[PDB]
């Protein structure tokens, strides 16, 4: 901002998987989660498995 | 937290006029906790997670 | 960097042997730690040996 100040507005989450190669495509360049692919497993982009 | 009692070994030392004093090796088997970064398969046959 | 650590062109910290003591010297076997160049001012010291 214009007063020597910073603010945050959010932080993008990433999503790992227990298993790739099981995600299916449904047209556009996106993937839908399926059975035999796992739960979402959201997280942050800094550390850990991401 | 519960404090420990540990055995400290000055084994394999020397005193033979090698200039001045300097440590050459220090080790122990304690570590802070952490989570799984990455798994790999070596060529001898094992699977190892770092 | 912005808070006085010896840092390369991408944001990682050059580490070395930490300096401790009054007067500070270098311990030749410690576990390494980042280096900070402090902007604090030297406190005085009483005379003990002439």
């Amino acid at each position: 901002y214009s007063n020597e100040q910073e603010q945050v507005l959010g932080q993008i989450v990433l999503a790992n998987f227990a298993n790739n190669e099981g995600l299916a495509s449904q047209g556009d360049n996106v993937w839908a989660a399926t059975q035999a692919s796992g739960v979402a497993l959201l997280g942050t982009a800094g550390s850990g498995n991401f | 937290a519960t404090a420990a009692t540990f055995s400290l070994s000055f084994l394999n030392s020397m005193q033979q006029n090698t200039g001045a004093n300097n440590i050459v090796a220090t080790n122990q088997n304690g570590y802070k906790p952490g989570d799984l970064v990455s798994y790999q398969i070596n060529n001898d046959g094992t699977v190892v997670g770092n | 960097d912005e808070n006085r650590n010896l840092v390369n062109m991408q944001g990682m910290q050059l580490t070395g042997y930490p300096a401790t003591g009054t007067p500070p010297t270098i311990q030749q076997g410690a576990n390494p730690a980042p280096i900070t160049i402090p902007n604090t001012l030297m406190a005085a010291k009483s005379t003990t040996t002439a």
